[PDB]
């Protein structure tokens, strides 16, 4: 846990890469697939907001989403079929 | 917020430590002179000292009277 | 009497009256069987009120007020010193004047740093500037992109952009920080 | 001889009152004109005493005074001396006080950048969405860099969770 001092400084003392060794292959496999499930729901967001703000027709909203929706299967089984949950427990 | 908070909850500091120059000197008021006046009291001085060199004169032409009048009062009854 | 009463009455609220030693005369015995003393009496009272001061000396008042005057006279003299004295002091008053003033220029100087760059008040407010400058050039930057045909240019434009704000965030954050102290080890 | 005897007589009496007369007139404004004659002088000689100290009392306190600041000038000619020297051999850096106002630590460093980059992160994503809605470009590039950016920004929150998660 916590210690005294105010010195937490000292906690984080040098810079921490990316990954490192700590996460295996199959461990970055889960990361990436979160991170694009997540680049998905902000895009979907996004594109609902320029329907409703009519900056897109019925054509390019059905299509976006449409695509979007099926990448989002796609991503949401590379999540069943390859595993608290992933992320919070891969941020240790 | 959490990283939000730690990161404002610790302080900045400056890049160069003790080499970072520093306002180690204040500024020296000068004090108040005041030169007192002389001319005035000076002045106030002229008539007192005259008034008392007026006096005497008038001392000495007073006491001077007896032997003005026994000038007087020879040639008027003797020879 | 009456006579005095007046005299006293008008000058200044005098003060009445104040209700019999014989005087040596002069020598009398040897005026006239009376012709001389009478003509002296009825034609020469001038005279006699010379004569009678010789009866009220004023030898020894006359011997203090002389040296009552003295006084005034050293008097004068020691304020005379006391003048001399003064002007140098108002000389030398007149240097450390000047040499306040040689003092306040160098002053002026070392404080002139401390307020304009390196003063902390400064070097924040130099830095609030920066981040305002930014948050600006980012809105220009957004404006002044009207269209972007060019797949390339995009990228240049989303980099440059992305780079601005996190500029602008970076110091935002930094201030918030520094917001809570003055600067640690200065 | 009553004849010259009375005129004598009257000499007297003329005499004595004449003298009278010459006391009274003395006394009355003359013998008064010393009655504060010597609180005069008293008032004067107190005076200078005073003047006298004041004047040596400003005499010291200017001389010292002026060492003070002939001395305090030394000190400031100085220290400017090495202030406006610490801006020659020691780059102060571009006016950006960012180069000098820094975390104290690498880790700290670390952190306001990703932080930093989190929110840009979002600032760009957040623009993107406005050039689409100007016509400045098509749903279909909007989507491909939306994408893109929102998944480097995944990553960067998870970077600074890793960093951070070790702290309960």
């Amino acid at each position: 846990k916590l210690n005294q001092n105010q010195d937490i400084s000292q906690l984080f003392h040098d810079e921490v890469p990316l990954f490192d060794n700590s996460i295996t292959s199959k461990d970055k496999e889960v990361i990436e697939t979160l991170s694009e499930i997540y680049s998905i729901v902000i895009t979907l967001d996004h594109v609902e907001k320029a329907y409703l703000k009519d900056s897109i027709d019925d054509t390019q909203y059905t299509n976006t989403v449409d695509k979007l929706l099926k990448q989002f299967k796609v991503y949401l089984n590379s999540q069943n079929k390859e595993e608290s949950n992933a992320i919070t427990r891969l941020e240790r | 917020m959490n990283v939000e908070e730690l990161l404002r909850r610790i302080p900045l500091y400056n890049k160069y430590g003790k080499d970072f120059p520093q306002e180690t000197v204040t500024r020296f008021q000068m004090p108040e002179f005041k030169l007192p006046a002389l001319q005035p009291t000076r002045d106030l001085l002229c008539p007192w000292y005259e008034e008392c060199d007026n006096i005497t004169k008038v001392c000495q032409l007073h006491d001077s009277s007896n032997k003005k009048f026994d000038q007087w009062y020879k040639e008027q009854y003797l020879s | 009497s009456r006579l005095d009463i007046i005299r006293a009455e008008m000058d200044v609220v005098p003060s009445p009256g104040l209700p019999s030693k014989n005087i040596p005369l002069p020598e009398g015995i040897n005026l006239l069987s009376s012709k001389e003393i009478i003509d002296l009496i009825q034609t020469h009272r001038h005279q006699l009120e010379l004569y009678v001061t010789k009866f009220n000396p004023l030898t020894d008042f006359a011997g203090k007020i002389h040296a009552f005057r003295d006084q005034f006279k050293q008097l004068e003299e020691n304020f005379e010193d006391l003048h001399e004295q003064k002007d140098k002091v108002q000389a030398l008053l007149e240097n450390a004047r000047i040499l306040e003033s040689k003092y306040v220029a160098s002053w002026q100087d070392y404080h002139s740093e401390f307020s304009k760059k390196y003063g902390d008040i400064a070097l924040k407010k130099k830095l609030e500037q920066n981040t305002k400058k930014l948050d600006e050039e980012s809105s220009q930057l957004e404006t002044t992109t009207r269209s972007i045909d060019s797949a390339d240019d995009l990228d240049q434009f989303i980099k440059n952009y992305l780079d601005i704000r996190t500029q602008y965030h970076l110091r935002r954050e930094k201030l918030a920080t520094w917001d809570k102290q003055g600067n640690l080890k200065y | 001889p009553t004849n010259h005897h009375e005129m004598l007589q009257n000499l007297q009496t003329v005499v004595n009152e004449l003298y009278r007369e010459d006391v009274d007139y003395v006394a009355d404004k003359i013998l008064t004109r010393q009655t504060v004659m010597q609180e005069s002088i008293a008032r004067f000689h107190e005076i200078i005493a005073i003047d006298k100290n004041h004047l040596r009392a400003v005499e010291q306190a200017i001389e010292q005074t002026m060492h003070s600041l002939n001395a305090q000038i030394d000190v400031l000619t100085a220290n400017r001396a090495k202030v406006q020297q610490f801006s020659s051999t020691s780059h102060v850096d571009d006016e950006d006080v960012n180069s000098i106002a820094v975390a104290k630590t690498d880790g700290l460093n670390q952190l306001y950048n990703l932080v930093a980059q989190d929110y840009a992160l979002t600032d760009t994503i957040e623009c993107l969405s406005r050039m689409l809605h100007r016509g400045t470009i098509p749903l279909d590039t909007f989507v491909k860099q939306g994408r893109e950016l929102a998944r480097q920004q995944f990553l960067v929150r998870w970077h600074i969770q890793r960093i951070t998660s070790p702290l309960s």
